[PDB]
């Protein structure tokens, strides 16, 4: 597909912050390091359900004042195409398939089938979580359901699973064209306090780790490089200075698209004719 | 002069509040005496400037 690293960044990390400053031994243990004053000021202030203060991320270059206490800046970088396929041939398929999906769901008897029921049409399972079926399962897909022959597994009527599995779009043939890129964005943690700059870097290498194993970032977004600056004053004439220390975060990602294909071709046909000369 | 062309303000005089980290050096973000600032302020008083 066409991706927009900055917007993935955004929309991952707003919940994973969220759920670390809920949980106060999870940021007990991050700032385990740390000066024993910083790491109890930090988690008074910003940690905990009870925080009064509060931490915010968006993009750059908002039109009005952001909490300068603390706030994680998202800054789109440079890019570059570092490998291409000969014919730009990224891949192919039979049949259009979308994003991948990883959904909870229960097994339950129909006809003396077990199935499960997943929100999409399935456009290909990859995995049905801790089961592997033998041929006398019977195991089949249809439509937006799997179905798993009952006889011998009675005892599993209500099992819960997880279904890893991919969207279809439409049955059409084509070409997935396009190379892969290598791009840059860059975070900072901006605050007026030094020791809360440190702090909310330690919590954002913290996240990145955590991300890395994502679904999100293994099907694209691969290989995640870190880098980081100094840190210093980023504004140095208000009342008070602000302080940030950037990373950069480097990702290697396809840019593709679905060129489908109208032909097809059904029957081949023979026929002799004669030549008299 | 001055009492006739000043308007009136409260003045507060600053300090270093005592709640600086021993180590590091920085203001405790949490401190109730000075809100995240590394500087303390005594009571008000009434000047014209
Ligand atoms: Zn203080």
């Amino acid at each position: 597909a066409i991706t927009s690293v900055d917007s993935y960044l955004l929309s991952e990390i707003k919940p994973r912050l969220n759920t670390v400053l809920e949980n106060c031994y999870i940021i007990d243990e991050v700032l385990k390091d740390f000066d024993y004053q910083t790491r109890e000021s930090f988690k008074e202030a910003f940690c905990g359900k009870n925080a009064q203060h509060e931490v915010t991320v968006g993009f750059n270059f908002p039109k009005f004042k952001n909490n300068y206490e603390a706030h994680y800046l998202i800054q789109l970088g440079q890019g570059q195409e570092t490998k291409n396929s000969l014919g730009s041939i990224q891949s192919s398929y039979f049949e259009a398939t979308g994003d991948t999906l990883v959904e909870s769901s229960t097994a339950i008897r129909e006809d003396d089938k077990l199935v499960f029921t997943v929100s999409k049409p399935i456009g290909e399972l990859i995995k049905v979580e801790d089961i592997e079926f033998a041929k006398y399962d019977n195991l089949q897909v249809e439509g937006n359901k799997v179905s798993f022959k009952y006889q011998t597994n009675e005892d599993y009527e209500n099992y819960n699973a997880n279904i890893i599995f991919t969207e279809k779009k439409n049955d059409s043939k084509g070409l997935v064209k396009g190379f892969t890129v290598e791009e840059q964005v860059t975070v900072v943690g901006l605050s007026f306090n030094v020791d809360v700059a440190r702090c909310l870097d330690a919590v954002l290498k913290m996240i990145l780790i955590s991300m890395r194993d994502s679904i999100e970032e293994q099907q694209t977004f691969q290989l995640q490089n870190l880098s980081f600056g100094d840190i210093a004053p980023i504004i140095e004439d208000g009342d008070s200075m602000i302080f940030g220390r950037p990373t950069i975060i480097k990702y290697t990602s396809s840019l593709d698209l679905d060129y489908t294909i109208t032909q097809d071709i059904n029957k081949l046909t023979f026929k002799e004719r004669k030549d008299w000369k | 002069f001055i009492n006739d062309r000043g308007i009136k303000v409260l003045w507060e005089e600053a300090y270093f509040c005592p709640c600086l980290n021993p180590d590091t050096g920085h203001p405790r973000v949490d401190c109730p005496r000075c809100h995240g600032k590394g500087i303390a302020y005594l009571p008000p008083k009434e000047t014209i400037m």
